[PDB]
C-alpha cells in the first residue's frame, strides 16, 4: 500500500526521468535480459541484440506504461486493467519475472539518477514497482 | 544433491510403488490446473478448459508419463544429473523457450501428488529427500539455458 | 481473489479437517522443518525435536488461525489484522518463508484427504494459502 | 563463481575503484530501509526509525564496512567461496539464526548502490557479472545452514 510520501517520492522520480523513460525501458529489458538469460524465453520472436529496434521499441511501452501508472497512482487497478488481462490470459509471463524486471528499473534508476536515488526514494520505488507487479498478477487465476 | 545414503534408499524404495503413467499424467494435469499459466505451452492439446478437460485429456496424459518418464531415468543417476538432464535442458531452453520455473512448480506439484498416493508412507523426512531431488532435477534441466 | 467456487472447496476441506486441525498444523511445521531448515532461524527458543510440545502447542495455535480466517473467508483482511500486525512487526518473517509453510500446509492435507484432495480442491487451497500470505504480510512496508 | 576471465576482470577493475567504507554503510542502510524486516537482527542498534536514523547510525556504518570487508576478502577465491565463507556460514546458522534470504536481498541492495555509484561505468555486461558474484557468495553464506 503506497503512503502518500511514497506516492510523492515516485512522482518526483518519475517526473525527472521525462523524455528519457523510453531510453531507460530500453536498458532495464537489456540488463534483465543479461542477468536474468532465463527472462528470454519470453522474447524468442524479437532480436535481443544490443541496440535492437525490437527492444527499443517494446522499452517505450513498458516505460509508457509505468508513466501511465504514476499518473494513476491511485487507481492503478484501474489504469492497467488491460495490461493485467494481456498477461494474465495472453502473455502467461510466470510471476517471478516481475521481479527481475523490477530490480533492473531500480539498477537504471540508480544509475541515471545519482541525486534522486535516496534511500528513502529506493525504498518507495520498490513498493511501487512490487504494486504494478501485484496488478499486472492479479488475474492470474 | 546432498543426499544421504538413508535418503537415497528412501527415495528409491518409495518410487519402487509408483505408476509413473498414473503419477505422471495427475502431475502434469495439476500443474496445468494450479498454475493456469502454464497452459502457455500446450495450446495444440485442445481443451484445458476445466479441471475435468485438462485431468482426462489424453494428450496431457500421455505428455505427462513421458515427463515421469525421463524423471525416474534421472532417479538412476542421481550422481550425475547435470549429464543426464544435458540434451533435454538444451531443448527446452533453444527450442521450447519454457521459463525454467516451470520445472520448479512441477517438482511441488509431484511432492503433492506423492503425498496424495502415499498418505502416512510419505513421512516428515521422505518429503524432506524428495524435496532435494525434485529441486536437483529442477536445477539440471535450467543448467544449460543461455 | 477467492471466487465462489474456491470458498466452497476451501470450506468443503478445511470442514473435513475437522478436530484434526490442531495435529496437521503440528505436522505441516515438521514437515518444513525438515525440508526447508532456512526456517529454523525464527524458532531458535523452541524444542525441535521429534514430538515438541512446544511445535505441537504452535501447530495448534496456527491451525485455529487458519480455521478462523475460512470462518471469516469474505472479511480475512480484518479476521487477521491483528496476527498481520504481529509478523510485520515483532516476529518480522520475511515474505518467502510463508510460501515454504504454504506449501507443507498443502502436502500434509493431501496426505490426509485422499478423496477430498482434488485437483480442484488443490487448487482452491492454494489460493487460499496465498491470500492468508499476503494479509500476514501486508503491513511489512 | 562460472565467470568467464572476461566477467573476471569487468569485476575485479570495478572493485579496485570501490571505497569499502562508504559503500559498505550504504549498502547496510539501504537494507534495513528498503527491506524493513532486517532490522530485527540490530535491535541493539537504536534508532533505526527513519531513513536518516538509519543511514545515519554509526553501529550499523561500521557493520557496512566490516560486511563489505569480508565480501571483498571473497572476491579474492572467487575459485571457492564455499571453503572462503565455511565458518561465516556456521556462524550466521548457529549463532546469529540469519535467514539466508537476507543474503540474497543484500546481494541486490549491493547492486543498486554500484550503479548508483557508478553510473555509467556499470553497464549491463558488468552488472550481469556482479549479479552471479552476490548470487555465487549469498550461495556460498548459506552452504552450512543445517
Ligand atoms: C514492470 C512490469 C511490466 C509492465 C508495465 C509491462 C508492460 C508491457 C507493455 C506496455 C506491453 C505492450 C502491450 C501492447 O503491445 O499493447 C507488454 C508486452 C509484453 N510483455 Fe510486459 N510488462 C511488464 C512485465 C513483463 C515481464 C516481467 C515480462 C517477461 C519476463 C513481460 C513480457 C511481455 C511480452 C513477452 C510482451 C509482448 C512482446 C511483443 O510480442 O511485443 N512483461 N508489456
Ligand atoms: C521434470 C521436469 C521435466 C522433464 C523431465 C521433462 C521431459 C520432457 C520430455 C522427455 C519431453 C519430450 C522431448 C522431445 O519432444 O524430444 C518434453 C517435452 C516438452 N516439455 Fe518437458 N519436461 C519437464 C518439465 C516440463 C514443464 C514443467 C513444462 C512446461 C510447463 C514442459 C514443457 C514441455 C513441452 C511444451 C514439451 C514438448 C511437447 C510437444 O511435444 O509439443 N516440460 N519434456
Ligand atoms: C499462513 C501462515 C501463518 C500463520 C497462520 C501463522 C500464525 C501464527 C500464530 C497464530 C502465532 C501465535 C501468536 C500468538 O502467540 O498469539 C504465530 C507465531 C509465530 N509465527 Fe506465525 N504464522 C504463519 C506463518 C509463519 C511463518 C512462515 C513463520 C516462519 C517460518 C512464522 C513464525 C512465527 C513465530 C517465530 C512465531 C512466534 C512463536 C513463539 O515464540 O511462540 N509464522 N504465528
Ligand atoms: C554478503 C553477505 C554478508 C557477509 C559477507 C557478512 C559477514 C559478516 C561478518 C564478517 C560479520 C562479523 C561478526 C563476527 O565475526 O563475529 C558479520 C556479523 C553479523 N551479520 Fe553478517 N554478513 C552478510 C550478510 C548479513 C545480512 C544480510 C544480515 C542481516 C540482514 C547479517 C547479520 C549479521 C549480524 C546480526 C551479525 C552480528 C553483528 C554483531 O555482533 O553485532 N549479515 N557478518
Amino acid at each position: 500500500m503506497l503512503s502518500p510520501a511514497d506516492k510523492t517520492n515516485v512522482k518526483a522520480a518519475w517526473g525527472k526521468v521525462g523524455a528519457h523513460a523510453g531510453e531507460y525501458g530500453a536498458e532495464a529489458l537489456e540488463r534483465m535480459f543479461l542477468s536474468f538469460p532465463t527472462t528470454k524465453t519470453y522474447f524468442p520472436h524479437f532480436d535481443l541484440s544490443h541496440g535492437s529496434a525490437q527492444v527499443k521499441g517494446h522499452g517505450k511501452k513498458v516505460a509508457d506504461a509505468l508513466t501511465n501508472a504514476v499518473a494513476h497512482v491511485d487507481d492503478m487497478p484501474n489504469a492497467l486493467s488491460a495490461l493485467s488481462d494481456l498477461h494474465a490470459h495472453k502473455l502467461r509471463v510466470g510471476p517471478v519475472n516481475f521481479k527481475l524486471l523490477s530490480h533492473c528499473l531500480l539498477v537504471t534508476l540508480a544509475a541515471h539518477l545519482p541525486a534522486e536515488f535516496t534511500p528513502a526514494v529506493h525504498a518507495s520505488l520498490d513498493k511501487f514497482l512490487a504494486s504494478v507487479s501485484t496488478v499486472l498478477t492479479s488475474k492470474y487465476r | 544433491v546432498h543426499l544421504t545414503p538413508e535418503e537415497k534408499s528412501a527415495v528409491t524404495a518409495l518410487w519402487g510403488k509408483v505408476n509413473v503413467d498414473e503419477v505422471g499424467g495427475e502431475a502434469l494435469g495439476r500443474l496445468l490446473v494450479v498454475y493456469p499459466w502454464t497452459q502457455r505451452f500446450f495450446e495444440s492439446f485442445g481443451d484445458l478448459s476445466t479441471p475435468d478437460a485438462v485431468m482426462g485429456n489424453p494428450k496431457v496424459k500421455a505428455h505427462g508419463k513421458k515427463v515421469l518418464g525421463a524423471f525416474s531415468d534421472g532417479l538412476a543417476h542421481l550422481d550425475n544429473l547435470k549429464g543426464t538432464f544435458a540434451t533435454l535442458s538444451e531443448l527446452h531452453c533453444d527450442k521450447l523457450h519454457v521459463d525454467p520455473e516451470n520445472f520448479r512448480l512441477l517438482g511441488n506439484v509431484l511432492v503433492c501428488v506423492l503425498a496424495h498416493h502415499f498418505g502416512k508412507e510419505f513421512t516428515p523426512p521422505v518429503q524432506a529427500a524428495y524435496q532435494k531431488v525434485v529441486a536437483g532435477v529442477a536445477n539440471a534441466l535450467a543448467h544449460k539455458y543461455h
